[PDB]
């Protein structure tokens, strides 16, 4: 998940604004 | 804007800044 | 435990140290 | 809410639990 | 996005998300 | 600058870019 | 609650957050 | 010590109490 | 260098960079 | 104490180094 | 004062904390 | 530079002063 990918891997804001609310 | 590493706390800084009063949930695997 | 103030980020810093791989929601509009 | 009972007022690692899923 | 409120290490926390690799300046005194 | 729009009011990850190099 | 992995200044804000207003000592070895 | 195991192993908040004054 | 408002956690994480391994005591009460 | 002199007034990292051990 | 690593966010809250309203550049390699 | 000294190695409260303003 998200929560793995931004760690292990890179990630965008883009990709974290599909988990607000 | 520019992607980066963000473990632990460090995502969750990263959402609170992003989602701001929409909120956001932190979800990670098993 | 006691009881303190947490306000923006640090709100959400201790919900990930309570909650850890659990996961939570952040919901300031509820 | 969560804000309700931590920036304005004060909240326990307790309480915060109830918002682990 | 929102707009939201940043005072001291948590404007630079910010700008360290937005700016990473681009890197950027603080300057209170400006 | 920077402060006068984020401690003392309200600033956008947007506006943040602006101080970006 | 849950374990974790607290590294660094990590660790002193998980102590802040679960000794409050008790305060606490952070001892690293050698 | 504490500081050494939360990093290189885990730790839980109830072994972290230990150090409170 | 120059003062500064540290306050909450902050304070701790500032205790931290100045201290590192040497350790540090954080007792409000006192 | 620490607090009476940093988050009521201001404290320089000098005086921090007065809480190491 | 004592060395330490400081890396990602934590090295922006460092400079935060020795520069304060002296401001700071915070600038990455390539 | 020192973004980079400071995390693959060690660096000093003293050697980021040189990065203020
Ligand atoms: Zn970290
Ligand atoms: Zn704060």
């Amino acid at each position: 998940g998200i929560v793995e990918q931004c760690c292990t891997s890179i990630c965008s804001l883009y990709q974290l604004e599909n988990y607000c609310n | 804007f520019v992607n980066q590493r963000l473990c632990g706390s460090h995502l969750v800084e990263a959402l609170y800044l992003v989602c701001g009063e929409r909120g956001f949930f932190y979800t990670p695997k098993t």
